[PDB]
């Protein structure tokens, strides 16, 4: 189906040295008997769990197609390249761990239209840019980790950031703002 | 002196023509007298004449060598997966002696060469895996001798013409894969009496399937899938006498399956899946000793012909994503080399035939979503072919025999939601290549057999929904590939010990709604991968470890248990409100919590 | 997607 060839094209851009994922057969109907993929009663994916896989390659914008996606964890692994702006195409994510991976270039300001978002943890990577202030619209948020990147500018400090402490933006480039010590321009 | 030839000269210039960086040509000596004796060159004549050339995976790049042409004497010419680049040359033509051109898997782009059916000789053309473009050339419907045509995986853009029809020599049409204009089966197709093969998959075709196909007495392969076709499957079709293999699959065809198909005594491969296929299977086409009959995804119903198991040669059986209802035929898989059976997502009843593994080849059976019931027939315990079982979400009752539990090449067992009673056998130790193992809502009793264990490659066990008792094996820490661990809504008791260290690769531990006591090992937070953690519904006891604060949990729920204490601080936040509820000892800042 | 023609072999 549909969502199993978005998994394929994912797992042809992935280098997979263990062989995580052989079970990924692109003739099977749906995804949801492969390993590593979580279906919902309806045989739709709601989780990926794919950390600690010794995964190299980049991801693909065709994750953006499920939908019904609740888990993306992707972490641990040194996965390169830009975050795919179709990734706040995944309305019902609640969770996007791409944590300790080699990902660079900016974060998406799509992700600020993952409305169910609680997780958001994309720290030890080589991210660079500023930080979207679409994420404070995201009223579900409760853990932020963009820690141990490259990430430069103004640290929102409204909706969602309100809560959020030094801890979540420490070691990056040129961070600007109450959280951390040099304020802004 | 009239039969002196150049030919040596007019190689050495197609050496120069093309570039040959892996000196496949360096036999090619200008020293040498005669070429014949050259790398890809045969003189089969009384005189030094080149008949044959043959340069495929050669790594040459270049144009193609209209100097080759002067090779009076040439009849075959293969120039495959090489690196031919720019249009093909109109002067081609002076190859009047050609039978035989393969420039196959080249980077050959352009119009084609209307001049190449201005070769009187040609009997051969294969043009695949290049980049043609624009209309087929109406020259082509003039061919002389031509039996094979292929231009597949080309940029021809245009419609499929009702020229090529004319071609009465033609044994194979091969135009698959190309970028037509959306375009009708000429009806002038079924003119070609001696085509043995159509291949006609990706064209971008539409409409109905013409009945003039049906006169095609000598057609062996009628490929006609992955286009928009509608209407009825032709009843003329039960005309094509010599038919072995009919695609039809992933059209937009309706209708019913004609029962002059039936007519058709050599046909054992019929795909004719994902259509809008309705009405019943017929008896005359199952009388048939097919190889593969796939009817998968269509709106058929009514009970499958018990004709279908006096096959000799049928290894492939898929009718899944279907209305069909009934049973199985009794002597499925008795006569024929079962292989695949999919009869998934239909409304299929009563027990399952007793010898489907008859003949040992039986690799996937998929039931899943009919009305099946009964026990698993004793004999698929001994058929070790069995790399795939999914009989979940039917009627089935009863033990499991004690084999199939042990199955050496099973891969997947599925038996979720069904009534299966017993105990899991010692024999499972055998399932060598078991990775996924769901046995969720049975009616399954007893411990987990230390067998278990043994299994090292097993990824999931699913158990939730079963009367499983007892303490957990200790062997079942030693599976250290395992992702899932989900035993909720069983009886399981005892004490979770600091072994679970082991389960290194765990993403999901579930042992919710059992009756588990003791403490929660402090090991918990050395899972490095685990994002989901329920407990809840047990008797577990003592203080929350402070290690559960090491993990990232998208998920936990300890609710419902006898634990104590103050929750450690990073998990008194509003997210974990919930987590905790029904822990009278517990205290944390949440606003329901103590 | 150049499969050479004969059945699709799409399973559960
Ligand atoms: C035009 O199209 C037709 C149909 O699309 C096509 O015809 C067929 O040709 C293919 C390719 O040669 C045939 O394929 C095979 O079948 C034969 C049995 O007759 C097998 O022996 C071959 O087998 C295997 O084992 C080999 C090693 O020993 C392997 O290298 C090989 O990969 C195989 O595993 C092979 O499977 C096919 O049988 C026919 N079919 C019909 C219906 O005629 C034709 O080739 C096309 N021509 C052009 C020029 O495009
Ligand atoms: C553990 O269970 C797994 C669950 O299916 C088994 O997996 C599959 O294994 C089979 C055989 O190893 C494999 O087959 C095919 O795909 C190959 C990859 O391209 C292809 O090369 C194969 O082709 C040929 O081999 C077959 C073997 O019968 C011959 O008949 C052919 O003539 C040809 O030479 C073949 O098409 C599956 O791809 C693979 N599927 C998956 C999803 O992994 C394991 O084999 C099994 N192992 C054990 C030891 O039990
Ligand atoms: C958190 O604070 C930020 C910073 O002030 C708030 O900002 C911003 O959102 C508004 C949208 O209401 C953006 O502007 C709009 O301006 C455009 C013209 O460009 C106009 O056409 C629209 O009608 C609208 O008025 C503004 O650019 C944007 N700022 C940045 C830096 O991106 C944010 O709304 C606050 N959080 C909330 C409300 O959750
Ligand atoms: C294409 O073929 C049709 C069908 O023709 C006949 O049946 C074939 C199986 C074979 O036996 C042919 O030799 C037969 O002629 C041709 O059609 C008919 O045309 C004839 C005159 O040639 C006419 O008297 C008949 O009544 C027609 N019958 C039918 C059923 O159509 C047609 O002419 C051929 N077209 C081309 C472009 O060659
Ligand atoms: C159908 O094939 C025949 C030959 O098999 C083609 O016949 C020719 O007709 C043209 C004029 O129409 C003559 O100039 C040629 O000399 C004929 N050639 C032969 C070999 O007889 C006929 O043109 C073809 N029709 C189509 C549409 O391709
Ligand atoms: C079955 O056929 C359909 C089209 O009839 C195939 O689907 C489409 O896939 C293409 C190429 O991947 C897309 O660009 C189109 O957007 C899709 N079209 C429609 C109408 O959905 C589909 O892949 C085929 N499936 C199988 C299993 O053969
Ligand atoms: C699969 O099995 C489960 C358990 O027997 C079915 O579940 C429940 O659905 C009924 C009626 O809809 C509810 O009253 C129960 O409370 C549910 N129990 C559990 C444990 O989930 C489920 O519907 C079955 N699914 C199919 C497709 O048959
Ligand atoms: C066809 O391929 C050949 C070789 O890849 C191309 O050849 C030439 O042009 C190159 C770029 O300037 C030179 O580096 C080569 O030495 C030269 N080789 C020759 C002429 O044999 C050629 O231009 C290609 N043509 C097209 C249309 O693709
Ligand atoms: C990640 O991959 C790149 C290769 O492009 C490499 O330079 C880097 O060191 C890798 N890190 C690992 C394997 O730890
Ligand atoms: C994250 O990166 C820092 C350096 O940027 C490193 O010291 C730390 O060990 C890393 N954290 C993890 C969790 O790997
Ligand atoms: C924990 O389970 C109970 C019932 O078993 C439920 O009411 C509660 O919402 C659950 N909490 C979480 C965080 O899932
Ligand atoms: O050479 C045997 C060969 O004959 C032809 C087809 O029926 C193939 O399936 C088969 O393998
Ligand atoms: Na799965
Ligand atoms: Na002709
Ligand atoms: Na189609």
């Amino acid at each position: 189906n549909l969502e199993g060839d978005a998994l394929h094209t994912l797992r042809v851009t992935l280098v997979d040295p263990n062989n995580v994922l052989q079970s990924w057969d692109p003739t099977l109907v749906n995804p949801c008997t492969w390993f590593h993929v979580t279906c919902n009663n309806e045989n739709s994916v709601i989780r990926v769990d794919l950390g600690n896989a010794e995964l190299s390659g980049h991801l693909v914008p065709e994750l953006g197609v499920l939908k019904n996606l609740q888990y993306l964890e992707l972490y641990s692994n040194n996965i390169t390249g830009p975050i795919p702006s179709n990734l706040g195409n995944l309305t019902n994510l609640v969770s996007l761990d791409l944590y300790l991976n080699s990902f660079s270039g900016p974060i998406p300001e799509s992700l600020g239209k993952l409305s169910k978002l609680r997780f958001l943890r994309l720290n030890n990577n080589s991210l660079t840019g500023s930080i979207p202030m679409s994420l404070t619209n995201i009223t579900t948020l409760q853990v932020l980790d963009l820690s141990n990147n490259r990430l430069s500018g103004s640290v929102p400090d409204n909706g969602s950031f309100s809560l959020f402490t030094p801890i979540s933006f420490a070691n990056n480039l040129d961070l600007c703002g109450p959280v951390t010590s040099h304020p802004c321009p | 002196s009239s039969m002196d030839n150049q030919d040596g000269f007019i190689l050495q210039q197609v050496k120069l023509s093309l570039d040959d960086p892996d000196s496949y040509l360096s036999s090619w000596n200008s020293n040498d007298a005669s070429p014949c004796r050259w790398s890809g060159v045969s003189c089969a004549g009384d005189f030094s004449s080149v008949t044959s050339v043959d340069l495929s995976s050669a790594n040459l790049a270049g144009p193609f060598p209209s100097v080759i042409c002067r090779l009076s004497n040439l009849a075959h010419l293969s120039l495959y997966n090489n690196s031919i680049n720019s249009t093909l040359p109109l002067n081609i033509a002076a190859c009047k002696s050609l039978q035989t051109l393969d420039l196959s898997q080249n980077l050959l782009t352009g119009e084609l060469p209307q001049t190449l059916a201005d070769i009187p000789t040609l009997v051969h053309l294969d043009l695949t895996g290049n980049n043609f473009s624009g209309d087929i050339p109406a020259s082509f419907g003039k061919f002389e001798n031509l039996e094979v045509l292929s231009l597949v995986y080309n940029l021809l853009d245009g419609t499929i013409p009702p020229f090529l029809g004319n071609i009465s020599t033609l044994k194979m049409l091969n135009l698959s894969y190309n970028p037509f204009s959306p375009s009708r089966i000429p009806p002038e197709f079924g003119n070609l009496t001696n085509l043995e093969v159509m291949w006609l998959t990706e064209c971008h075709l539409v409409g109905q399937i013409p009945d003039s196909l049906g006169q095609l007495s000598k057609l062996v392969d009628l490929d006609l899938a992955l286009n928009d076709l509608v209407g009825h499957i032709p009843p003329s079709l039960g005309g094509l006498t010599n038919v072995v293999q009919i695609e039809l699959y992933n059209n937009s065809l309706t209708g019913e399956i004609p029962p002059e198909l039936g007519n058709l005594k050599s046909l054992r491969l019929l795909d004719a899946s994902m259509n809008q296929l309705t009405g019943k299977i017929p008896d005359e086409l199952c009388r048939v000793p097919l190889e593969s009959l796939n009817l998968y995804e269509n709106n058929l119903e009514g009970e499958l012909p018990a004709s279908i198991a006096l096959s000799p040669n049928l290894y492939e059986i898929r009718i899944f994503g279907n209305r069909l209802t009934g049973g199985l035929p009794k002597d499925l898989g008795l006569n024929s080399p079962l292989r695949w059976l999919d009869v998934s997502e239909n409304e299929f009843s009563g027990d399952l035939p007793a010898d489907l593994c008859a003949k040992g080849e039986l690799e996937e059976l998929l039931i899943i979503h009919n009305s099946f019931s009964g026990v698993i027939p004793e004999s698929l315990a001994d058929c070790r072919s069995l790399t795939r079982i999914r009989l979940a979400y039917n009627r089935f009752s009863g033990s499991v025999p004690t084999g199939f539990w042990g199955l050496p090449h099973v891969n997947l067992l599925e038996l979720v939601n069904n009534s299966f009673s017993g105990e899991i056998s010692k024999s499972i130790g055998g399932a060598s290549n078991l990775s996924l193992l769901i046995l969720s809502n049975n009616e399954f009793t007893g411990s987990l057999p230390e067998e278990i264990g043994s299994l090292d490659n097993l990824n999931q066990l699913s158990a939730s929904g079963n009367k499983f008792s007892g303490s957990l094996p200790d062997s079942l820490m030693s599976l250290g590939e395992l992702g899932t661990l989900d035993l909720h809504g069983n009886q399981f008791s005892g004490e979770l010990t600091s072994g679970i260290k082991s389960w290194k690769k765990l993403n999901e531990l579930n042992l919710a709604d059992n009756e588990f006591t003791g403490k929660i090992p402090d090991e918990i937070g050395s899972l490095s991968v685990l994002n989901y953690l329920d407990l809840s519904g047990n008797m577990f006891s003592g203080k929350i470890p402070v290690s559960l604060q090491s993990l990232k949990l998208n998920q936990l729920n300890l609710s419902y248990n006898r634990l104590s204490g103050d929750l450690p601080p990073s998990l008194a936040k509003d997210m974990y409100k919930n987590s905790f509820i029904g822990n009278p000892g517990l205290c944390g800042d949440i606003k329901g919590l103590c | 997607r150049l499969v050479p023609s004969g059945p699709n072999p799409l399973h559960n």
